[PDB]
């Protein structure tokens, strides 16, 4: 603050701006995906598939 | 503390408080002497 008083003053109150903080967390979630293919459907797959 | 006619005297600029208020002081210390109480004669209440 920067107010106005006089100039036979009497030297008026504190300032102090102040700083804040955030703090956005990151480790909690996670995004995945599953296959869950066989071994014979595999192999088949070479020959009934143009 | 100087010496302004014999008399020791003592500046000291006070304490700051608001932005433009200096204000000064100054000050002595007196002490007056009178030994032989012998030769000295008064003539108290005069007309005037």
């Amino acid at each position: 603050t920067a107010t106005g008083v006089a100039i036979t003053g009497s030297a008026p109150a504190a300032s102090m701006d102040a700083t804040l903080p955030a703090q956005l967390p990151i480790s909690a979630a996670s995004v995945q995906s599953t296959f869950t293919l066989n071994l014979k459907e595999i192999e088949e797959s070479k020959e009934q598939v143009t | 503390a100087f010496s302004a006619n014999g008399v020791y005297t003592l500046m000291r600029q006070l304490a700051q408080t608001s932005l433009y208020v200096d204000n000064f002081v100054v000050g002595c210390i007196p002490q007056l002497q009178l030994t032989t109480r012998k030769n000295v004669g008064v003539i108290k209440n005069i007309k005037v």
